[PDB]
């Protein structure tokens, strides 16, 4: 197996068993030798995959309003850099039909229902196909996986039925969940370097590569 | 391997041993069959080593006190600026710093306390603050008082987090004996991580919120038309016209182009005239190179990775012919002893404020806190009495750590067994030291005395007589008066007026700072400090050597570090503890501290504070009187006890009558004291036998045996109520003092 | 009244705590500060729930249903928050001492009755007079009762006692609610629900700065 | 310091002496003929009191003497 | 629950509400009825 | 620039003066109120200040009137919201 920068350390709990495993652990986190709560080895894998899933949506939530208004798709007004949307008020908001501390609230509600809810699952595995839930509890029941919990509503395509391909599948999603990761934290350094947007950015540089850069951006 | 090591759910959160006193210790644990009981409670409260014997439990629970006495500190700080956003006049005192004194409390009107409320100027009445919190405000760029909710808000929230992780480091995650015991990694974040990234953070700080604001000020601009702090960061148009360079962003600092900024980094020295203190591009600069220096530093030992340095590979390397193995044993006793380290720390500690308050008075950092006299002479004050204290906690830890720590069967080391067989040598020469110097500081002050009461003036030791000049700290003073020219060349002044560079800085026509003469009064006066300092390290490392053992006991260990005596044998054995040794070193560290602050403040009256006008004349607030008065116990008498407590003696009547109060509050507690220091219990038992009979006679008397306090619970209680008067008379004294002339 | 071991909880997937049973009606397993963990605790608790929650129920029937006829016109009330400071036959004080004097003797017989069961079911004056009530909290007779629906089958029972342990409960949040919302809004609760329902986006507790 | 401070601290300190004493050259030629030891315990509560009521006594006596001789009433 | 009422049975925690308590009673009547020397 | 500012701050020193003066009386009234008859038993049941923009009390809301004036949308110091 190709190896990252690993150790003695890392090795030896780091034996391949987890998709995208390269023995690439050089702080130790993963350590199972008095490991608890936020450190230890099965929340580390759960949250990579879970931060990796959200990241894999952000690029694309900070990605499609600048494309398609620097084409004739949706109005320009609409197409904004992901930090001129409201979320930054300094650098720029956008009337909605709700106040955005409202809409806060709402989005509070909704995401706690979900995330408290996914919660309890791993905490207490098949605890959340018991209780009534207005009758989706009979597909909210997990796998015992915390990470992958399937059933109609989370797989419901139905792929990977065989193990050879839902670890390839694995394997993959783990890596775009990486590549999308490192992807926004580039959007986050650029965005105060460069004051416009990623779309921009992409575009200023395959234009004059070799005045539009890092070392041209110590300016600002 | 350095990894996080801890123990989930070790002490289950209860209820029942609340309810269940002294539940800590197997003897307490039983209840109370006499008084003592109830005081042996509180004795043994936070006596830790003596609960347990396991090394990991005892770190646990240090590490959950360290957290509980954080959420105590945020939660004082947050109280502070809560009262300064509050009951304040600090808007105010930002547009008149020179003619408006700071207030923060506001008293209710009941029973007629309501003339505490003095005028302080501003359309204000309140209570004057001397801890100097408006200057440092200033500093920051605080202008308006939201921003003084929001830091209060933001203390109390982190208040609050300090306490849940203690809570949850002692009951969900404890930390194992092998994490506390990895110093090289904590030496390593607290020194790169810590402080060096928390100077960063500060001088980052202060290049883009304090700079522009304090210019602003500086200016003579009203503090509600400068723009807000983020203001200067949202459009750099602004910044680029205080400072040009910062339009060049970044690109001078990553192509080491550095002079390029010498706008807001400099090397000046002196004090700002417009504010008299410190100027900010010199501390910005300070604390930027303070943060480089310190994260360079952070990467010394080895953690993980090869690279770095083994403390017990260098502790072992340093050894010679007079030293034996040498250092070799000081790593296992340093990472085994919560004691050793804690006298370690409390020493450093105690010498680094006394430190902070020399540094602080001769170079003034924040603004129009020179002028404020009140505020220097308390913070001075108070910087040496914690600083002297934690000194004494120094030697009391390390006396606690030979009684109870010390082994050389397993934890020998060479230093230590050398520095115990020569003891009798180190403490008779510490003696004849002291005698030697009590003589030819203090006898020289009652040859003057005599010699004045005789009629004999020029016999005296006088700057018109007998001279005694420091000439050593003189030759000091001007070398680093012609620094700037020779040995500084890019400093353009000294690093403080007080060196003799000729200059006065006047802010407000009220004398700043200029250069302090020395003389043969201050030469007196400084072999008087090097006198009381030096009979203080003989108590102290008395008690501490001979703890274990000496000729009179050759078992002193075997009674503990606490006990009262070993009975009136051998012609008498009172005091014989490294406790006592420790109680009686507190007396001589108050002596100390108050001359050296009775020092401090009759020459800051005599020879730097004042007032100027505006032909050029200086005239100080006691003209000048130090030298030719100082130099006879009857003038520190007259001249400075007398003249200077007439304002707290007649402050009755007006917004200072809580000094005078406290004066004789004060007076009281110190007589109080001598009760207690000066008999013993056996009589006092004696007499409580005779109340007992006439509580028995009419059924009242209580199955709590009344006791009375041990020999040394009450030794305790007069060095406690001693220090506590004594402090709160010049506490009272000088405030009342410094505000009413200063 | 059995153990319910499978009730639905207040936080699904947990675990409730040992002295919340299901024997009691509307338990959900909630008591995170351990306030019920002595059983003498948790009779007292229950009590002072029933009697917040029929008070509660009281007060918003007569906050909420007088001011819906006023902006009907049905009626013409004052606002239920400066009610209190108008002028009547009486001043206040005589009102409140009057009142004392009836509720405490009312709550004395029910302080009585909590203290000591049987104790206080007949009349002082009328022997013959008695309550047919046999659980504290629920006094029943003609007097408490006259319709005899507070005697049955131990399961209509249960959910009969549910149901008005959860109304009060939604009364005693609506009572607050109102306070606060004549406090930060200086208006009516029927005004801010019509506000609100024209303008839900931004008619909210932050359509305040 | 005598009411304060008791017997064993000095007597501790006293046998440091001696030894410093019994060490220096130019010195042993000279020895002291009575043991040097600290004074007793009720012989320490003695003379704190002769000191405390010497000092008590002298300074008002100066006080009162002085000031009522400065202006004579 | 039964072992916090012990101990805020304790005797330095029912002191400090007793004097509490009190203080409050005599502040309140010294701001009602202050200066009082005799007693009509 | 400073020069202008200093400009600024020539034609604006009355109205700043008045703000001084109010933020301080109330910081010293905030003491006094009970004594006052202002914020009290029955209207105390928030904060004196919460009072201060519902009831008008005598002290507490000059200072909250005046603490923004002439002052734009998103640059009152004293004032997150001011004119939200
Ligand atoms: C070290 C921190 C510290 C210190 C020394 C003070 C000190 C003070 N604050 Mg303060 N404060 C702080 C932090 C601090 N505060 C923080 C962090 C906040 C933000 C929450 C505040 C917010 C604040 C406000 C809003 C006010 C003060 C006020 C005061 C002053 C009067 C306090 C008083 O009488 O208490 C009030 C009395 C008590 C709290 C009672 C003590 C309770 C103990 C536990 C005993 C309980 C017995 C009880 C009283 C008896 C009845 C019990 C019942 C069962 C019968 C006083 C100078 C007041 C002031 O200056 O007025 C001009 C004022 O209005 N403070
Ligand atoms: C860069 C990393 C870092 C930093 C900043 C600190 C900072 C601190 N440590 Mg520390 N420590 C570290 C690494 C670090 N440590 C490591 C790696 C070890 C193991 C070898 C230890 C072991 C250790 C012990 C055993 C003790 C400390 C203590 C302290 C505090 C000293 C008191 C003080 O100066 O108040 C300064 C106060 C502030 C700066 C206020 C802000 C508080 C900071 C920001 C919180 C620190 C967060 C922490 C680094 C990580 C949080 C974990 C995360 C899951 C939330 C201080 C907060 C002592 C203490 O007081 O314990 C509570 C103590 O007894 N540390
Ligand atoms: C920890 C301290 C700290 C922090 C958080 C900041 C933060 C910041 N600085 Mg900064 N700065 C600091 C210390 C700090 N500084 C010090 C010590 C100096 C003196 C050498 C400077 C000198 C400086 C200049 C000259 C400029 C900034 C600028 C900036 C801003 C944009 C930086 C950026 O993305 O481009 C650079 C970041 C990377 C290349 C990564 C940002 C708010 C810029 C700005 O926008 O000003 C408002 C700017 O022009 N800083
Ligand atoms: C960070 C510093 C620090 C730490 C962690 C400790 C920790 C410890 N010390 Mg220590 N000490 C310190 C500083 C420190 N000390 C300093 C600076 C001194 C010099 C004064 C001492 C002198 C000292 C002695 C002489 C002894 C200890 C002892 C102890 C141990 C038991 C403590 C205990 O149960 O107290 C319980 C706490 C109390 C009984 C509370 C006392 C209250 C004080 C006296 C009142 C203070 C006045 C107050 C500020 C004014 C209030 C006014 C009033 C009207 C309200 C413990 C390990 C004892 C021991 O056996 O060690 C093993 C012991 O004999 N220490
Ligand atoms: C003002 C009162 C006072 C005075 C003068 C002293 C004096 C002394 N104490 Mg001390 N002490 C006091 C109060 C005092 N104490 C109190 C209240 C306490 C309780 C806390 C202590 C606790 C204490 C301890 C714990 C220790 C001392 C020590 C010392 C000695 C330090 C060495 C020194 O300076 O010798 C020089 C002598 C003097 C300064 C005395 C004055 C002499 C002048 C020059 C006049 C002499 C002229 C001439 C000889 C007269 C001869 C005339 C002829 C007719 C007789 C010294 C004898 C230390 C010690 O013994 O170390 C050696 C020590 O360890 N004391
Ligand atoms: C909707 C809320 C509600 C509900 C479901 C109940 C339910 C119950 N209560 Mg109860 N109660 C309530 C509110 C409520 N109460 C309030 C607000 C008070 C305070 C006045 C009381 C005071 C009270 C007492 C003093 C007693 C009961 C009793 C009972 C039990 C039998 C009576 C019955 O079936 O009521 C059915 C209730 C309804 C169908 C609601 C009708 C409401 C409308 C407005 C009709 C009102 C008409 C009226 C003539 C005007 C039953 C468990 C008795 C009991 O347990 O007997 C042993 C008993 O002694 N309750
Ligand atoms: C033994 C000493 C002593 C005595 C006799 C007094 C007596 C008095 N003091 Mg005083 N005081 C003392 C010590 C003493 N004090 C000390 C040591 C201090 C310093 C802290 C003070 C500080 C002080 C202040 C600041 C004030 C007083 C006041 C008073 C008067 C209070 C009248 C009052 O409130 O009646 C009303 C109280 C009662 C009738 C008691 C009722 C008790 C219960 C509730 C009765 C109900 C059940 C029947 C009274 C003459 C006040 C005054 O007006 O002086 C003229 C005042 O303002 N004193
Ligand atoms: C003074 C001469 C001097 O300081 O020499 C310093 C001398 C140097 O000792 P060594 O070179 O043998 O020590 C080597 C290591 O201990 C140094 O880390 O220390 C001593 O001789 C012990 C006595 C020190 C205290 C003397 C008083
Ligand atoms: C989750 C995440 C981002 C999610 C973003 C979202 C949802 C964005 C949402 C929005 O854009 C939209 C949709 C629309 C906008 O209008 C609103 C916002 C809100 C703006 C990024 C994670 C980003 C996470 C990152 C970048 C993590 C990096 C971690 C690294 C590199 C760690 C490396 C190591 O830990 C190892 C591997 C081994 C150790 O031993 C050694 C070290 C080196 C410590
Ligand atoms: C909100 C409330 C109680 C809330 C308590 C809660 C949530 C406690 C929760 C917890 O303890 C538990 C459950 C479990 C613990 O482990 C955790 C915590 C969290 C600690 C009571 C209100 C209780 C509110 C009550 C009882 C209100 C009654 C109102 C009346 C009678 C009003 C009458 C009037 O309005 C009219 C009718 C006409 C007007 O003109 C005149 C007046 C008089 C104003
Ligand atoms: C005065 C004195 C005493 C007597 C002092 C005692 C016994 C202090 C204890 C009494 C105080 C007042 C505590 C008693 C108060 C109760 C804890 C609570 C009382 C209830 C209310 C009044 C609060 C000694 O025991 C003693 C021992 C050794 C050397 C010197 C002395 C000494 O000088």
């Amino acid at each position: 197996r190709q190896l990252w920068f690993a150790s003695k350390q890392s090795l030896s709990y780091l034996n391949g068993s987890l998709p995208g495993d390269y023995g690439f652990d050089p702080l130790g986190l993963s350590d199972p030798e008095g490991a608890g709560f936020w450190f230890q080895p099965r929340w580390l894998s759960y949250g990579e995959v879970f931060n990796g899933r959200t990241a894999m949506v952000g690029v694309i939530g900070c990605l499609a309003p600048e494309i398609l208004g620097k084409a004739g798709l949706i109005p320009p007004e609409t197409a904004l850099p992901w930090f001129k949307t409201g979320v930054f008020p300094p650098a720029g908001s956008y009337e909605y039909w709700a106040d955005p501390y409202t809409l806060f609230v709402f989005e509070l509600g909704l995401v706690g229902f979900a995330e408290h809810r996914r919660y309890q699952d791993w905490s207490n595995p098949g605890s959340m196909g018991k209780q009534y839930f207005l009758g989706l509890e009979k597909g909210l029941g997990g796998s015992g996986d915390p990470a992958y919990p399937g059933g109609p509503f989370f797989n419901p395509l139905g792929l990977g039925k065989d193990e050879k391909s839902m670890w390839d599948y694995k394997v993959k999603e783990v890596k775009n969940g990486r590549l999308a990761m490192l992807a926004m934290l580039g959007f986050f350094v650029q965005a105060p370097v460069t004051g416009v947007g990623p779309y921009q950015n992409l575009l200023d540089h395959l234009a004059d590569p070799f005045n539009n850069n890092i070392f041209t951006n110590f300016k600002f | 391997e350095v990894k996080i090591l801890v123990d989930k759910d070790p002490v289950k959160t209860s209820f029942e041993e609340w309810a269940k006193p002294g539940h800590f210790s197997r003897t307490i644990a039983k209840g109370p069959d006499t008084t003592t009981w109830i005081w042996n409670l509180h004795a043994d409260a936070h006596d830790f080593d003596s609960h347990t014997s396991d090394l990991e439990e005892i770190s646990r629970k240090v590490f959950s006190a360290h957290f509980g006495q954080l959420s105590i500190i945020f939660l004082w700080l947050s109280g502070m600026y809560f009262h300064g956003a509050r009951f304040s006049n600090y808007e105010a005192w930002l547009s008149d710093p020179t003619h408006i004194g700071p207030s923060a409390q506001v008293v209710w009107p009941i029973v007629g306390q309501e003339i505490l409320n003095g005028d302080v100027g501003g359309g204000f009445r309140g209570i004057q603050i001397t801890s100097g919190f408006f200057q440092m405000w200033r500093a920051s760029g605080i202008t308006s008082e939201l921003q003084l909710y929001c830091t209060a808000i933001g203390a109390l929230i982190f208040a609050a987090l300090m306490l849940f992780a203690g809570w949850f480091h002692y009951h969900k995650a404890a930390p194992k004996l092998a994490w506390f015991q990895d110093v090289e990694s904590m030496l390593n974040h607290h020194l790169a991580g810590l402080l060096g990234l928390g100077s960063l953070g500060w001088a980052g700080h202060q290049v883009h919120v304090s700079l522009p604001i304090n210019q602003f000020l500086n200016a003579g601009v009203d503090p509600k038309e400068i723009p807000l702090p983020h203001e200067f960061i949202l459009n750099r148009d602004l910044l680029s016209q205080l400072y040009p360079s910062f339009a060049e962003g970044a690109t001078p600092f990553f192509t080491l182009n550095w002079s390029k900024y010498a706008e807001f980094l400099t090397f000046r020295g002196g004090l700002d005239p417009v504010t008299g203190g410190l100027w900010l591009t010199d501390i910005a600069h300070h604390h930027l190179a303070i943060a480089i220096l310190f994260l360079i530093a952070g990467h010394m030992y080895r953690t993980n990775w090869g690279i770095g340095h083994g403390l017990k590979d260098i502790l072992e390397a340093h050894k010679g012919p007079f030293t034996g193995q040498g250092h070799k044993g000081l790593y296992e006793i340093l990472t085994t002893s919560w004691h050793a380290q804690l006298s370690l720390n409390l020493a450093m500690l105690g010498s680094l404020t006394i430190v902070v308050a020399h540094h602080m008075y001769s170079m003034p950092p924040y603004p129009y806190l020179a002028t404020d006299y009140g505020t220097q002479l308390s913070l001075f004050t108070h910087h040496m009495w914690i600083g002297g204290f934690l000194i004494v906690g120094a030697a009391a830890h390390a006396a606690i750590f030979m009684v109870r720590d010390y082994d050389p069967t397993t934890r020998y080391n060479d230093l230590l067994d050398r520095v115990l067989r020569h003891r009798d040598a180190i403490i008779s020469h510490l003696n004849w030291a002291c005698i030697f110097l009590g003589f030819h500081s203090f006898g020289l002050y009652i040859h003057n005395d005599t010699m004045s009461a005789l009629g004999r003036p020029q016999d005296m030791f006088s700057d018109t007589a007998i001279q005694l000049q420091p000439v050593f700290a003189q030759w000091i003073q001007n070398t680093h008066a012609l620094a700037p020219g020779a040995t500084a060349p890019s400093a353009t002044a000294s690093t403080s007026l007080t060196w003799g560079g000729g200059d006065l800085v006047a802010v407000g026509g009220k004398v700043a700072l200029l250069p302090i003469p020395l003389g043969t009064a201050d030469f007196l006066v400084h072999h008087i400090h090097a006198f009381t300092i030096h009979v203080t390290v003989l108590i102290l490392l008395k008690g501490v050597l001979f703890a274990r053992s000496s000729r009179l006991i050759p078992d002193k260990a075997n009674l503990g570090f606490r006990f009262p005596c070993d009975g009136p044998g051998r012609g008498g054995t009172c005091q014989v503890s490294a406790w006592d040794h420790v109680f009686l070193g507190l007396f001589w560290m108050y002596n100390s501290i108050s001359v050296v602050i009775f020092h401090f403040s009759w020459k800051m009256q005599s020879d730097v504070w004042g007032s100027i006008s505006d032909q050029g004349v200086v005239t100080h607030i006691t003209g000048g009187n130090f030298a030719q008065s100082s130099i006879t116990i009857n003038g520190w008498l007259r001249d400075f006890l007398w003249a200077q407590a007439s304002q707290v003696i007649q402050s009755y009547g007006s917004s200072l009558s809580a000094y005078g109060l406290f004066f004789l509050g004060a007076h009281f507690v110190w007589a109080f004291s001598l009760m207690f220091l000066f008999s013993g219990r056996g009589y006092w038992q004696e007499l409580i036998e005779s109340i007992v009979w006439a509580h028995n006679k009419l059924k009242v008397a209580p199955a709590t045996q009344p006791r009375a306090l041990s020999i040394v619970q009450g030794r305790a209680v007069g060095v406690t109520h001693y220090l506590l008067g004594g402090i709160a008379t010049t506490w009272a004294f000088f405030l009342a003092r410094i505000i009413a002339v200063g | 009244f059995a153990p319910d071991p499978n009730r639905p909880l207040w936080f699904p997937g947990s675990t409730p705590p040992p002295w919340l049973d299901g024997s009691l009606p509307a338990d959900f397993g909630f008591d995170p500060l351990g306030l019920a963990s002595d059983p003498d605790s948790l009779k007292w608790n229950v009590q002072a729930e029933i009697v917040h929650c029929r008070w509660a129920m009281l007060g918003a029937a007569g906050i909420f249903i007088p001011e819906l006829l006023t902006k009907i016109g049905i009626l013409n009330t004052p606002s239920w928050y400066s009610a209190g400071e108008l002028q009547y036959f009486t001043d206040t004080t005589t009102l409140f001492i009057v009142e004392l004097f009836f509720i405490g003797w009312a709550e004395g017989r029910r302080w009585a009755d909590i203290l000591k069961p049987g104790c206080v079911n007949t009349d002082p004056i009328f022997p013959n007079n008695k309550l047919t009530g046999t659980d504290v909290g629920y006094p029943g007779g003609l007097w408490f009762d006259p319709l005899g629906w507070g005697t049955g089958s131990p399961e209509k029972l249960k959910e009969l006692r549910t149901k008005e342990i959860k109304n009060g409960r939604l009364a005693m949040l609506a009572v607050m609610g109102a306070w606060f919302q004549h406090v930060y809004t200086g208006t009516g609760p029927i005004d801010n629900l019509s506000a609100h329902l024209a303008d839900p986006g931004h008619a909210t507790v932050f359509a305040a700065f | 310091m005598f009411l304060i401070s008791w017997r064993g601290y000095w007597q501790e300190l006293i046998e440091t002496l001696a030894w410093a004493h019994e060490r220096t050259p130019l010195a042993n030629l000279i020895r002291w003929r009575d043991k040097p030891v600290a004074l007793s315990i009720v012989q320490a509560r003695l003379v704190g009191l002769a000191h405390f009521s010497v000092g008590y006594i002298f300074t008002y006596a100066a006080f009162l003497i002085a000031s009522t001789s400065g202006k004579f009433g | 629950m039964r072992d916090l009422k012990t101990y805020l049975s304790v005797a330095p925690v029912l002191s400090t509400l007793w004097f509490g308590a009190l203080a409050g009673l005599l502040i309140e009547i010294n701001r009602f009825f202050p200066d009082a020397l005799t007693f009509p | 620039v400073i020069d202008y500012y200093l400009e600024k701050s020539k034609a604006n020193k009355e109205l700043n003066d008045k703000k001084r003066l109010a933020t301080t009386d109330a910081n010293f009234a905030r003491a006094y109120t009970v004594e006052f008859g202002t914020c009290k038993f029955p209207e105390n049941f928030t904060g004196c200040q919460d009072l201060a923009k519902q009831k008008k009390v005598p002290f507490l809301s000059e200072d909250l009137d005046i603490e923004c004036e002439g002052k734009d949308i998103y640059k009152c110091g004293s004032n997150v919201f001011w004119k939200w």
